[PDB]
């Protein structure tokens, strides 16, 4: 019994090997209180982590250190790493060993350090980061396919047929999840409401969780909520205020598919999976339609498994049946396979002891994976 | 002939064919012949220094041999046994000619270490002590009715009053009171009472007056589950006697109150209730009026009886109504006071200002807190008001003025899930070790001053202290707790989170347990020289607030006799903490203005076997009594009392020889070349005033020769 834990920018979930459902997950907020205490005898915390920071956001300033698959700030990240191996899953790493996540390619440096940090100080007996993809596809069932998981910093595709990862079509994507809140808070803007702060800006994301549905022919669906008051929703901030979304409410997911709104000009989602699609041989598109999984969180908006058919379908000849797999066990697809993983008897002898990196040097990680 | 830590007992004698490499090949006395490791092995003192009655003459000083000097000791039944300044006895239970006439009148001289190890003994020369410095005594009973002791000083104090029996009848009653069974070595009096009794210039006992110090004033209320409450609530509690109750009001059920609830209630093993008769036939003839008689029971069961009170949370609002008028009114009918007043000045008490105008403020915690403070404050102040009466019945017009005290307290407490109750505990019974090695200290200074040469390190008192500062010196331990209590939001966590940061590293005696193994998960522990000790601190912060509100006291003065007369004899908020360090350090005092010795008591085993050892207990009691640590100090330092002399005279072995016994290098012809027959350490030993202490040890293997 190992352990898994996710290091995705979003939600850093933690869990054990094996087990179906990840023990533990937290937002990964890192907080710094930004104002001087008042009230003598507070013992006051110098820094806060997860949802306890979450807790009390008002008097708190919030740091992410995970942005884009890239791990900035490495103190604060490696405070993260001590909250979840004490307080949240509770087992000194000592007798456990370890397993990480991490995006297709992000730099050459952060790994070759972050196996560094992770295994000089917390002393873990082996580790083994394994690319996100790969992971999810192992996590379904389906060993044939691209996997779109677009975890919250990063969104990407990579082509897998007959359990192979066919590299060169890797088609990385900076579309974060996070940017759509970012976006969002531009586009709420608009209506007359305000959102200045860091804290609200944590709040916008709670508010897009439910209030944004992808709908089809976007032009039509636009118009239509224009000219009816049919959708006009609401919804209430934990301040008294009530709030009136809308066409904001479908305008936020489209800049998935399409990034002009946001400004950067590279083709939206659909665009670059069907790209990668397109950049293998002429018999692996045979099959490669047909098992197309979508992974990761951002994709529990309801509709965008739809919507993605639609304009796959269109692209691709109208000869292939595009059924895309999106099960309901999203944005945890990827822990749920790297227990799986982990569960595996003949992928023990894979990872790293602690024999290898002390007499090889540190490139191990890269050397060997 | 060597010592070995086998597995039960780690300390027992030891048969070595050899030792090799860091695995002994020994034959154990505990089994069959086994390999053990090296390190722990230890080394047999030899005979001559073997079967002292002393434990201070063994060159080996270390642990094993006290363990195994006690087990043959008493294996050929002999019980009085001297360790250092401690005496040591067992008092095995069937007969045997312990208390014979001829010793009684018999050692009245050989100061400690002229006669057979005896303790009727050093009480003699207590008496001769006073006979000369015309100064106080103390006696220091370590261990509890518990440990087996009740048959000791119980002999003792008629045995000086030999050079009168209505000291014991005060204990039948009082016991009841006192008397509470705990989580392990049950049926334990936990509170403290030193008992002195008084002599004249003249010698003849004119009276023996007792006052009790440091009751458990906690144990009232939030009891450990596991636990009981004080034996007297189980004797109301059983129908017999069925009258009293009447009088009492109460349904006999112990579950139906809060308080009781808490306790099991079921101990199988001793009850009350044949007790119940003898109790009540000693606090009749103890001279009571059948008023008091009743009235004892009243208090006693309205104590109990708030135990039913029942409080709502007002509307858009802060302050408790009173719910359950009948119980409140049951109980005010029991003290005779009105009930609405009563709940009045409950949900409103009283504040004064310049001018007292009738100031208001409460909340519903504060209340439920606050009125088992009250509970618990009348509830210990009666039981000191019947102490002044004991003395009362007994009291005397002599010319009183020089006693010699007993004291017993509680003993060391190490054992499951440790609150608060056992921090205090732990805290008084290690103060009187402080006050112990300091006066040792002294003594053996001006003993050594005489045969002045250089000390080791002054103020054997500094071991202690290093941990007396982090329990008590302002912003340590008990301190954090008496703040928390005070600050607003008393949350447990928070408690925990600032001791770590507060005396983590900070404080070299402070630190955390790990894993332990079956007994609930304790948040930090600490380095006592007895015993790590190991707390969770759950619910501490309701066990030390009290608020001792005022109205209803001012309140209490008009009813019956007992409650005005109790609590009208006598401020930041006193908690438990303070009062309890003022207390002791009011002990203390009263010791700092006496002079010490000891007496201590031990356990067989728990099947109650008399002249048969059973280690895993024995040992268990040794260490935590402190006696180890005695002998620890002994060890480490000069204090093993030889005569020069006597080492003149044992060493030989290396002055080419064999024929002890004198007549060979004597006391004014040595410390010349001996020392260079095997070229041992120099400066070791001297002759000052031909005594000489030593750094015992490198004097067993030079006669095992
Ligand atoms: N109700 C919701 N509907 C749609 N998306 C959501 C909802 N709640 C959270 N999310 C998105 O899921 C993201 C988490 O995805 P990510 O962190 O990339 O994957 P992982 O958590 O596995 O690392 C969050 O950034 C958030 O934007
Ligand atoms: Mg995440």
């Amino acid at each position: 019994t190992a352990l898994v834990c996710d290091n995705g920018s979003g939600l850093v979930k933690a869990g054990f090997a094996g087990d179906d459902a990840p023990r533990a997950v937290f937002p990964s907020i890192v907080g710094r209180p930004r104002h001087q205490g008042v009230m003598v005898g507070m013992g006051q915390k110098d820094s806060y982590v997860g949802d306890e920071a979450q807790s009390k956001r008002g008097i708190l300033t919030l740091k992410y250190p995970i942005e884009h698959g890239i791990i900035t700030n490495w103190d604060d990240m490696e405070k993260i790493w001590h909250h979840t191996f004490y307080n949240e899953l509770r087992v000194a790493p000592e007798e456990h060993p370890t397993l990480l996540t991490e995006a297709p390619l992000n730099p050459k440096a952060n790994r070759e350090k972050m196996t560094q940090i992770m295994f000089e100080t917390f002393n873990v007996p082996a580790m083994y980061v394994a690319i996100q993809a790969v992971l999810s596809l192992y996590a379904s069932g389906r060993t044939t396919g691209i996997v779109l998981d677009s975890g919250d910093g990063v969104t990407h595709n990579v082509p897998i047929y007959e359990g192979y990862a066919l590299p060169h079509a890797i088609m990385r994507l900076d579309l974060a999840g996070r940017d759509l809140t970012d976006y969002l808070m531009k586009i709420l803007t608009e209506r007359g409401y305000s959102f200045v702060t860091t804290a609200e800006r944590e709040i916008v994301r709670d508010i897009k969780e439910k209030l944004c549905y992808v709908a089809l022919d976007f032009e039509n669906e636009m118009a239509t909520a224009a000219s009816s008051s049919s959708l006009e929703k609401s919804y209430e901030l934990p301040d008294g205020q009530v709030i009136t979304i809308g066409n904001e409410r479908f305008r936020c997911p489209e800049t998935l598919f399409q990034p002009s709104f946001i400004g950067m000009e590279s083709a939206g989602i659909h665009e670059t999976t069907y790209n990668s699609i397109m950049k293998c041989d002429i018999d692996i598109r045979k099959d490669l339609y047909a098992n197309n999984v979508m992974s990761g969180g951002t994709t529990m908006y309801p509709g965008i498994a739809d919507r993605m058919q639609k304009e796959i379908t269109a692209l691709a000849p109208s000869t292939m049946k595009i059924k895309i797999i999106a099960p309901p066990e999203r944005k945890y697809s990827v822990w749920i396979g790297g227990s799986i993983l982990a569960s595996l008897s003949t992928f023990q002898q894979m990872w790293i002891t602690k024999q290898e990196y002390d007499e090889a040097g540190p490139s191990i990680v890269h050397r060997k994976c | 002939d060597v010592f070995v830590p086998d597995d039960k007992e780690e300390f027992v004698k030891a048969t070595i064919l050899s030792r090799e490499g860091g695995k002994v090949t020994a034959e154990t006395e505990h089994g069959k012949t086994v390999t053990v490791k090296e390190d722990q092995v230890l080394q047999q003192n030899p005979p001559k220094f073997d079967k002292i009655e002393d434990m201070a003459m063994l060159t080996f000083l270390h642990e094993p041999a006290v363990l195994y000097n006690l087990k043959e000791r008493y294996a050929s039944w002999m019980i009085y046994t001297y360790s250092g300044l401690f005496c040591v006895t067992i008092n095995p239970y069937k007969w045997l000619p312990v208390y014979n006439a001829e010793v009684v009148a018999a050692y009245r001289g050989k100061k400690r270490s002229e006669a057979p190890p005896h303790i009727f003994s050093i009480s003699d020369n207590a008496y001769q002590y006073m006979l000369t410095d015309r100064e106080n005594q103390s006696i220091l009973i370590t261990g509890e009715s518990g440990a087996g002791k009740t048959v000791n000083t119980k002999r003792v104090i008629q045995y000086f009053a030999v050079i009168e029996d209505q000291i014991i009848q005060a204990n039948p009653a009082l016991e009841a009171f006192g008397n509470a069974k705990t989580v392990r070595n049950d049926n334990s009096s936990r509170f403290g009472k030193f008992i002195r009794i008084h002599f004249g210039a003249t010698g003849k006992l004119a009276s023996a007056d007792i006052e009790t110090y440091l009751l458990e004033k906690s144990r009232v209320i939030f009891q450990l589950k596991a636990e009981r409450d004080y034996h007297i609530f189980y004797q109301i509690l059983s129908n017999k006697k069925p009258e009293l109750l009447d009088m009492l009001l109460i349904t006999n059920n112990p579950y139906d109150y809060a308080f009781i609830s808490q306790g099991e209630t079921t101990v199988a093993s001793i009850d009350d209730a044949e007790e119940l008769m003898a109790t009540d036939n000693a606090f009749d003839v103890l001279g009571f009026t059948t008023e008091e008689k009743n009235s004892m029971y009243k208090l006693t069961g309205a104590i109990m009886h708030f135990g039913n009170m029942k409080f709502k949370l007002k509307q858009r609002e802060e302050q408790a109504e009173p719910d359950g008028t009948e119980e409140a009114d049951k109980s005010a009918y029991l003290m005779g006071l009105n009930s609405a007043d009563l709940l009045k000045g409950l949900c409103h008490p009283r504040v004064k200002v310049g001018n007292e105008y009738v100031t208001k403020g409460q909340n519903v915690q504060q209340v439920v807190y606050a009125k088992g403070a009250l509970a618990k404050a009348v509830y210990e102040r009666m039981f000191n008001w019947m102490v002044t009466r004991i003395n009362a019945t007994l009291e005397t017009k002599q010319p009183r003025q020089y006693f010699i005290g007993v004291l017993d307290i509680a003993g060391f407490e190490i054992f499951d899930f440790n609150s608060f109750e056992q921090l205090c505990i732990n805290f008084t019974n290690e103060k009187l070790q402080q006050f112990f090695n300091h006066h040792m200290f002294v003594l053996e200074q001006e003993e050594y001053k005489k045969e002045g040469i250089e000390w080791e390190f002054i103020d054997f008192g500094m071991d202690l202290q290093a941990c007396i500062d982090l329990i008590e010196k302002p912003m340590g331990i008990m301190s954090i707790l008496e703040e928390e209590c005070m600050f607003p939001k008393a949350t447990d966590m928070t408690f925990k989170a600032k001791l770590f940061d507060n005396h983590l590293g900070k404080s070299s005696n402070f630190q955390k347990p790990r894993n332990i193994k079956g007994k609930p998960e304790a948040h930090f522990s600490l380095i006592h020289y007895a015993g790590t000790v190991d707390y969770n601190i759950i619910g501490w912060l309701q066990k030390n607030k009290d608020p001792l509100n005022e109205t209803v006291v001012d309140l209490y003065k008009k009813s019956s006799l007992k409650m005005l007369s109790s609590l009208f004899a006598n401020s930041s908020f006193q908690t438990v903490s303070a009062l309890h360090r003022e207390n002791l350090n009011k002990l203390m005092t009263n010791l700092r203005s006496t002079h010490p010795h000891f007496v201590r008591c031990i356990i067989p085993n728990e099947t109650k076997s008399p002249g048969v050892i059973d280690n895993p207990l024995v040992m268990h009691q040794l260490r935590c009594n402190g006696v180890l640590e005695g002998i620890r100090i002994c060890r480490k330092g000069f204090p093993n009392r030889i005569l020069y002399g006597d080492f003149r005279q044992r060493y030989r072995i290396l002055n080419p020889a064999a024929i002890p016994e004198g007549q060979f290098i004597d006391s004014r012809k040595g410390a010349e070349k001996l020392l260079g027959s095997l070229d041992i350490d120099h400066n070791q030993y001297k002759f000052g005033h031909t005594k000489v202490f030593f750094k015992a040890g490198l004097l067993g293997l030079l006669e095992e020769m």
